[PDB]
C-alpha cells in the first residue's frame, strides 16, 4: 500500500495511518514534578530586552520565536540570529529550536553554531488531517515542523503525531515539554517567546505577549543555590532541616 | 530510453559528462560517519555537470545533515524542501538522547525548473522498513509524479533502485547496461575498451 499515492487519491496525509500514536515513566514523570520550581514568567520585549538581564544561566532553552509563516509582531531569521543566546546559555546546556518547515531548517542551524551549540536532534512534529483530508519555492505540500535539539560543552523518540491545529492557532504540541523534560538536563529552563497558555511549572516562560510577570532573578537564583546547585530535576528533593 | 540502464562504476572516478542532463538527481552517499567517501570525496563529486534546471534528492543521517547541505550549496543547489521518511513494520506502527523514527532526504533545486507538478505529494513518507539501508519505493513515484517521464539519475544505487527513465549509477551493479543511444555513443568514443579507471 502506497500512503503517497493514496495522499495524491484522497488527500489523506499518509501520517494518517500511522497506528498507536515497561511503563516505569510514570515514576520519572512524578520526580520530575517534585523538583519543578514553581513557574516564573516575565513579560518582555525580547528585541529591545537585554536578555542579560536573565539570570543564572540556563540549563535548557526553549526558542519559539513567532515566524511568519506560522499565520496563512512576526521575527524573521535576521532578527533571530542577532539574539544573544550565548550569553545567557550555561557552558554545558540545550537548545530546542522551533524552525518551522522552509527557509528556517537552513538558517536555524547556522543559529545553533552562531551561539556556540552543535545539532545532535531533529525532531520532527508531523500534522495529520483526518478532520479534514504553497510556499513558491516548495516542492511539496508541507505537513510537518522541525524543532531543533542542540547541546555545547560536554525512552522517546524524535517524532511527535498530532492532528493539524484549527487555522490561527500556533501553539506548538506540549509533547516537546515532554521530551525535554525526560532528558533530565538540569533546573533552569528558559521559554522564550512563551505565552500565558504555555506557563508550566518547572519553566521561566519570557516572552511579549504575557499579561503578568513574577519574575525576580534574585528569588529565581535562590532556587538553584547549594545544596540544589546541580540536580537534574529527576532526582528526589535534598532534605532539609 | 523508458527501460532501466544502469553503469556498474566508482562514482569518484566515472566521467559523468558522457550521461548528458537530467531533470531528477537522487543520491544516498556512504557518508563518512561497506566502503565510504570522505567528506572531500563527496564535495568533489562532478554533480554541477548533471543537470542544468531540475531537482536533487539527497539522503542524510547524522552529521550528513549538515554535511550534506553543504554540499548542496556547494554543487550549486538550494535546499527548498525535506522530506522525512517514517520507519514503520508490517502494522503501520513506527520502528543517541532520542530513538530514531525516521529518514531525512534534503530537496535541493538548481537553476528554475519549468513544467515540473510542485505539491502533488507531501513531504512525509510512511513506508516499511526492509533491508539495511534500502530506501523505500514511494520515493519514485512521488518523483515520478512531480516529473514524468523525464530523465533521471541515481547515485549510489544497488539492483533493486533500478527503475524505467533512471541510469542507476554504483559499484555493486552488475555490469553496464545502457540503451539510450546519446548515452551509448559518448560512451564508447570516451570509454573504447569499457575500463572506468583514474
Ligand atoms: C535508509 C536510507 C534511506 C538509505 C541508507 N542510507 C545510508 C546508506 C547509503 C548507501 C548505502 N550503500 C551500500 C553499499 O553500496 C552503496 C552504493 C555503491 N557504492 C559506491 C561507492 C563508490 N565509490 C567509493 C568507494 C569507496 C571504497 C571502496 C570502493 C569505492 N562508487 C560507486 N558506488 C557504495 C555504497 C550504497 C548504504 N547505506 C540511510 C538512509
Amino acid at each position: 500500500n502506497d500512503y503517497c499515492q493514496h495522499f495524491v487519491d484522497t488527500g489523506h496525509r499518509p501520517q494518517n495511518f500511522i497506528r498507536d500514536v515497561r511503563e516505569l515513566i510514570r515514576l520519572k514523570d512524578e520526580l520530575i514534578a517534585k523538583s519543578n520550581t514553581p513557574p516564573m514568567y516575565l513579560q518582555a520585549d525580547i528585541e529591545a530586552f537585554d536578555i542579560r538581564e536573565l539570570t543564572p544561566k540556563f540549563d535548557v532553552i526553549l526558542l519559539e520565536p513567532p515566524l511568519e509563516e506560522y499565520y496563512r509582531k512576526c521575527w524573521t531569521w535576521d532578527d533571530i540570529m542577532k539574539l544573544e543566546i550565548d550569553e545567557i546559555a550555561a557552558p554545558r546546556s540545550f537548545i530546542f529550536l522551533w524552525c518551522g518547515s522552509g527557509e528556517g531548517l537552513d538558517l536555524g542551524r547556522v543559529c545553533l553554531r552562531k551561539w556556540g551549540y552543535r545539532r545532535c536532534e531533529d525532531i520532527c512534529w508531523i500534522k495529520t488531517n483526518k478532520n479534514n483530508p504553497l510556499d513558491p519555492k516548495a516542492v511539496f505540500q508541507r505537513t510537518k515542523e522541525h524543532c531543533l535539539m542542540g547541546i555545547k560543552g560536554t525512552v522517546d523518540i524524535d517524532l511527535i503525531i498530532t492532528e493539524e491545529p484549527e487555522i490561527g492557532n500556533i501553539e506548538k504540541p506540549v509533547e516537546i515539554f515532554h521530551i525535554i523534560e525526560h532528558f533530565c538536563l538540569g533546573r533552569r529552563r528558559l521559554h522564550l517567546f512563551g505565552r500565558d497558555s504555555t506557563i508550566r511549572p518547572g519553566w521561566l516562560t519570557v516572552g511579549p505577549t504575557l499579561t503578568n510577570s513574577n519574575y525576580n532573578a534574585e528569588t529565581y537564583a535562590s532556587y538553584f543555590s547549594a545544596p540544589n546547585s546541580y540536580l537534574t530535576g529527576c532526582t528526589e528533593e535534598i532534605e532539609r532541616l | 530510453l523508458f527501460p532501466p540502464q544502469w553503469i556498474c562504476c566508482d562514482i569518484r572516478y566515472l566521467d559523468v559528462s558522457i550521461l548528458g542532463k537530467f531533470a531528477v538527481v537522487m543520491a544516498d552517499p556512504p557518508w563518512d560517519i561497506y566502503g565510504t567517501l570522505t567528506d572531500d570525496e563527496m564535495r568533489r563529486l562532478n554533480i554541477p555537470v548533471l543537470q542544468d534546471d531540475g531537482f536533487l534528492f539527497l539522503w542524510v543521517t547524522g552529521r550528513a545533515m549538515e554535511l550534506g547541505r553543504e554540499c548542496l550549496n556547494l554543487w550549486g543547489y538550494e535546499r527548498v524542501d525535506e522530506i522525512i521518511w517514517v520507519k514503520t513494520n508490517q502494522l503501520q506502527r513506527i520502528i543517541h538522547w532520542l530513538n530514531h523514527g525516521k529518514e531525512h532526504c534534503l530537496v535541493g533545486v538548481k537553476g528554475n525548473p519549468q513544467g515540473f507538478n510542485q505539491g502533488l505529494d507531501c513531504d512525509v513518507i510512511v513506508a516499511e522498513v526492509r533491508s539495511t539501508s534500502h530506501k523505500p519505493d514511494e520515493i519514485y513515484g512521488m518523483i515520478e509524479r512531480l516529473s514524468p517521464g523525464t530523465r533521471k539519475i541515481e547515485l549510489f544505487g544497488r539492483p533493486h533502485n533500478v527503475q524505467p527513465n533512471w541510469i542507476t549509477l554504483g559499484n555493486q551493479l552488475d555490469g553496464i547496461h545502457l540503451l539510450d543511444p546519446d548515452v551509448v555513443a559518448r560512451f564508447k568514443q570516451r570509454y573504447p575498451d569499457g575500463i572506468i579507471s583514474k
